[PDB]
């Protein structure tokens, strides 16, 4: 129909292994990581 | 007539002998009013049932509040050149993105507040961001009527979603399916397929701007609140509405889902109400925020935050519905007094830091006070059993 | 007694004067990536 | 497309029109007016004769014009919440 | 006698001993009349709805999630 | 004292009758209409006394599970008085409801301006 | 041709600004002047579809239905209106007034019961009391007073019940209602005016040992910080 | 029409629904607890005849005003 409605980007991209999937975020400990990062920023 | 005399005991034996402590302070003293004439066959049972209902209500409003510790300001990020309207946090809790009225999406580092790259490409104000937790994407929408899908692996727009007759005010992503839902000024919430950019469903039931949105996995999936002060619960399978929630008087500008409880809370200019989700059963009010609430966010440990249009910030005990802290937002130096306001807010993934996007061109980070000590940091006082709610 | 030149005039207090000393004030005008 | 339009019709209704560098201002004004209408509809309490939006919009336009011409714009009879909201939106427009 | 049902069925003696049930006008349509909220009990928090015991505030497990996802 | 008591009632009511909200306005209109009502005709007493005598089961005043109240079709006199009361009230409403300027609209605008700014 | 021309002009006027309720009201009026039914209802209910929360339109519709003596139609319309907006008392008041002044009181009694299910303000309960007392039938109005005081615990409602009780006629009943009122309000709600009213009732019953004893009880009950009016009434009784 | 007519009919344009064949959008009132029944079917004669008298009254009033032009010609 219209030029902009033609098929394009037909492959949906999913997060790969080291890109931060749900499995890793559930496995990771975000709290102590956040406090450590804040302390590292504070040290500057 | 002096048919009987000596009321000395009667004027005391009636008032005294009962429960000494007041139950609901309006108890009719069940045993004391049978003796009058009338219609005990019908009227008496109705009065008894109404008393049972009222005593249950007044006793069920008396949940002891918890402590939850107070919050404080820790960081003020001032980089935007317009009102900051939206905020979303990446699932790894490393960075967060905030669109604003200067047509730009700025991506900040959550821990340090350092500004990463600035994304441009919107004609008008950005109103909603959403970082996909299963794809490396970042969807955005603005008052310029088009929806964009930024590819975070290349930082370039790849997908465009076009069908919208006016500005788009909210955007949400289905947790399980690859489907996103947008709501805007054309009084229609539209359902988009991510891959094909097609508009599968047109959730058209409202009469005015759908100012709020919420999407989840169990039915009903899409929850839309509009300027009619009405909330609708849609089913995505058929694109129809299941329930309509008209309890609100003014437009409901904030919808938010509890992470762990299968209930949701909505806010408006008058009252904040939270509902049991499967059938939309009312579950109580959060009274005390006499302002135009814009945002609602629930922590993991049953803490609610409600930000107003005049900088009013109230923290609620989710279980007991008790507003345990009042905070007044203070503007950065260049602003006016009238410029105090809050447009968007979100707890981070852990829930220990709260990010607030103000009507002040500044982003503020709030952190619970670390020392704790409920003895030295008491909440707002709780005064039980004052009177039953009007409802 | 000193006069304040127009270019030297300040209308607003510093962010430190308005937010206290326990808040870090970030001014991210320019990009870092 | 030509033959479909020939044998079918315009199907003009229900189509969207992107903002194209000439409708930018006239669409930004529409969005601002809609936002101010929502704010008016909210801050006015219940049963206070809500039919007062147009006059506040006129006040907002006059305030914007006064800002452009550098005129104080003090309205004596205006209530405080309306005045504050108008000032806030005028400052937003001025910054843009 | 050829009148058919020219009018709505009269209110019902509901099973909760409620004498008369006027919710039939509100439930007229919507194709979901069981979920239409048209009574004063719907203004009362579920914490205090009298005839309620335990209300389960947890998500519908995982089997329900998979079924609704597939559908 | 009885005449003084009636004057007390008159003065009492006079100081409560001297627009606040639609909520109270509805009540005031309704109780005015009640003040203009003429109940207790020859019908009600006959209805109370006649079918009560043969009350084998259920009372004429019981409405917990009464059925007949659905089919109450009034008489001509009652509907007639309905129409006359409505017409009189409508006529009453239409009765009570009703050079700095170049046109009649400018005049109305100037009177509005006078109403708002003359204090200032 | 004249109705066609007026109809076309009004139809465009309402298609251009579909939110202008004045246009729909005027269209219904002009259509009603000759063809009194059917499409009048169509146009009006179309307007209600546009905005069903416009109470003036509902009232206008009711009045226009009642002008042409369609009673059962208007009763159905009220049922729809009251189940749609149960918390506006204008519709309820018009309904009860109409049903009451039709002569059908067996139906307005149940209508008032429906309204009372929503716990309205004291004005509605007082209207129900006045309704019932307009036809005596005080035997169930006493029960209705019981419902009023249980729903709305206030001293004023108890005084109202006592006044109704003394109007009907009894002595044990009135003082007995007062005893129920004292044991219901308790220490934290009973103000001096309640005992003043009880004392006045007792003086009008010409039983004075009772009155003096309730004065002593009231003296010792409330703190002497707030005892002025009760003391002066005590003086008036004892010296009188 | 005064002397001899060919029965002149007014002219309609080609793209209007004419608002004179049926109800322009044809919406019926919702049926409720109380049955209408007779309230309209007992008086279909009224639905036609109140209409009839209103037409006839309009015609009489127009005729009287038309002769009232001569009647009030000089006053």
């Amino acid at each position: 129909t219209s030029s902009r409605a033609l098929p394009a980007h037909l492959k949906l991209k999913y997060r790969q292994e080291s890109q931060g999937t749900e499995e890793e975020v559930r496995k990771q400990d975000l709290r102590e990581a956040l406090l450590r990062a804040e302390a590292a920023h504070f040290a500057t | 007539t002096v048919r009987a005399d000596s009321e000395n005991p009667s004027s005391q034996v009636i008032t005294k002998f009962s429960d000494p402590n007041k139950k609901i302070a309006g108890q009719v003293s069940m045993q004391s009013l049978e003796k009058i004439k009338g219609v005990p066959e019908a009227a008496h049972r109705i009065a008894g049932e109404s008393q049972a209902s009222l005593v249950k209500r007044t006793l069920a409003e008396q949940i002891r509040p918890e402590w939850h510790a107070p919050w404080t300001l820790m960081r003020v990020i001032s980089g935007h050149l317009g009102w900051v309207r939206c905020v979303d946090v990446e699932p790894g809790n490393q960075w967060f993105c905030t669109g604003a009225g200067d047509r730009t999406i700025k991506i900040w580092d959550l821990a340090s507040g350092v500004l990463k790259l600035t994304l441009t490409g919107h004609i008008a104000t950005v109103r909603g961001l959403a970082v996909s937790p299963r794809h490396p994407y970042l969807f955005s929408c603005g008052e310029d009527k088009m929806v964009k899908c930024w590819d975070l692996e290349t930082n370039k727009v790849i997908r465009h979603y076009h069908g919208h007759l006016s500005g788009v005010y909210a955007l949400k992503l289905h947790p399980t399916l690859d489907v996103l839902v947008t709501a805007g000024r054309d009084a229609v919430a539209r359902v988009w397929d991510m891959r094909t950019r097609q508009n599968v469903h047109v959730l058209s039931g409202h009469k005015s701007t759908v100012a709020s949105l919420a999407v989840q996995e169990f039915d009903p999936q899409v929850v839309t609140g509009s300027m009619d002060s009405t909330i609708r619960l849609w089913d995505l399978a058929a694109g129809k509405t299941l329930t309509t929630l008209t309890h609100h008087k003014k437009t409901v500008r904030a919808l938010s889902l509890h992470p762990d409880e299968f209930t949701f809370a909505s806010g408006s200019s008058d009252n904040i109400k939270h509902w049991k989700f499967p059938e939309g059963a009312f579950m109580g009010n959060f009274e005390g925020h006499n302002a135009i609430v814009n945002t609602l966010s629930i922590n993991s440990d049953n803490v609610m935050f409600s930000g107003a249009d005049n900088g009013s910030m109230c923290f609620w005990d989710w279980k007991s519905g008790h507003k345990y802290q009042e905070l007044q937002s203070v503007v950065q130096p260049g602003s006016l007094d009238s410029e105090a306001g809050i447009f968007a807010s979100s707890f981070d993934k852990t829930g220990l830091r709260l990010i607030t996007c103000e009507a002040d061109k500044s982003v503020k980070i709030y952190k619970q006070v670390d020392n704790a000590t409920p003895e030295t940091h008491p909440n707002l006082p709780w005064t039980p059993s004052n009177l039953r709610r009007r409802y | 007694n000193a006069v304040v030149l127009h270019e030297d005039k300040q209308y607003y207090p510093s962010a430190e004067e308005v937010y206290g000393s326990n808040v870090d004030i970030m001014v991210q005008e320019q990009d870092t990536q | 497309n030509l033959l479909a339009r020939q044998f079918e019709g315009r199907h003009s209704t229900g189509v969207a029109k992107q903002i194209t560098k000439q409708r930018v201002d006239s669409h930004q004004d529409l969005e601002l007016r809609a936002a101010v209408m929502n704010d008016i509809l909210d801050m006015i309490p219940e049963g206070i004769r809500q039919g007062k939006s147009k006059t506040i919009l006129q006040h907002l336009s006059e305030a914007w014009r006064c800002w452009k011409a550098n005129i104080p714009w003090k309205v004596p009879g205006l209530p405080a919440p309306i005045e504050n909201m108008i000032l806030r939106y005028v400052k937003s427009k001025a910054d843009w | 006698r050829s009148a058919k049902s020219a009018g709505n069925t009269l209110a019902l003696q509901v099973t909760s001993s409620g004498a008369v049930d006027y919710n039939a006008i509100a439930r007229q349509g919507h194709e979901h009349g069981e979920l239409v909220q048209a009574s004063f009990r719907d203004l009362i928090p579920l914490r205090a709805r009298l005839g309620v015991g335990e209300i389960s505030l947890e998500k519908p497990s995982d089997e329900q999630k998979q079924e609704v996802a597939n559908k | 004292i009885e005449e003084s008591e009636k004057w007390d009632q008159r003065l009492r009511k006079k100081k409560q009758t001297i627009f606040s909200d639609y909520h109270s306005q509805a009540s005031k209109d309704y109780n005015r209409g009640i003040r203009d009502l003429k109940p207790d005709y020859e019908k009600y007493d006959k209805d109370k006394k006649e079918e009560k005598s043969k009350s084998r089961s259920v009372a004429l005043y019981d409405e917990a599970e009464r059925l007949d109240w659905v089919s109450n079709k009034p008489d001509k006199e009652h509907v007639e008085r309905l129409v006359e009361s409505i017409k009189k009230q409508d006529q009453r409403r239409l009765k009570n409801t009703k050079i700095t300027f170049i046109n009649e609209r400018n005049r109305k605008f100037n009177l509005k301006l006078q109403r708002f700014y003359s204090k200032y | 041709e004249f109705q066609g021309r007026k109809r076309k002009e009004f139809e465009d006027a309402i298609r251009r600004n579909r939110l202008a309720m004045g246009h729909w009201m005027r269209y219904g009026q002009w259509e009603l002047d000759q063809k009194e039914f059917a499409r009048a209802r169509s146009v009006f209910e179309r307007a209600l579809d546009v905005d069903s929360t416009y109470i003036p339109l509902w009232l206008k519709y009711i009045e226009c239905e009642m002008k042409n003596r369609n009673i059962n139609h208007a009763r159905n319309l009220f049922d729809r209106a009251v189940t749609q907006l149960p918390r506006v008392d204008k519709l309820w008041y018009k309904y009860v007034y109409m049903e009451e002044m039709l002569g059908n009181i067996t139906g307005c009694r149940q209508v008032f019961e429906r309204w009372l299910k929503w716990e309205p303000d004291e004005n509605c309960w007082m209207s129900y009391i006045r309704m019932e007392r307009r036809y005596h039938e005080n035997e169930r109005a006493r029960g209705i007073y019981e419902r009023f005081v249980v729903v709305h615990p206030e001293v004023t409602n108890w005084l109202r019940w006592a006044r109704f009780e003394e109007e009907c006629g009894n002595a044990a009943n009135v003082r007995q209602v007062y005893l129920a009122a004292i044991d219901a309000l308790g220490q934290e709600f009973l103000n001096e005016r309640f005992f003043i009213a009880f004392a006045k009732f007792e003086i009008r019953q010409k039983e004075y040992e009772r009155a003096r004893t309730i004065f002593k009880y009231a003296i010792d009950f409330m703190p002497r910080s707030k005892s002025m009016e009760l003391y002066k009434e005590y003086t008036h009784f004892e010296k009188q | 029409k005064a002397a001899g007519i060919n029965i002149k009919l007014f002219r309609r344009k080609k793209n209007e629904m004419d608002y004179n064949a049926s109800i322009p959008f044809e919406k019926k009132p919702a049926i409720g607890f109380y049955d209408t029944s007779e309230e309209d079917r007992q008086n279909f004669r009224e639905k036609r005849e109140a209409d009839q008298k209103i037409i006839e009254n309009g015609i009489r009033n127009n005729e009287m005003e038309s002769e009232g032009r001569k009647f009030g010609h000089f006053e």
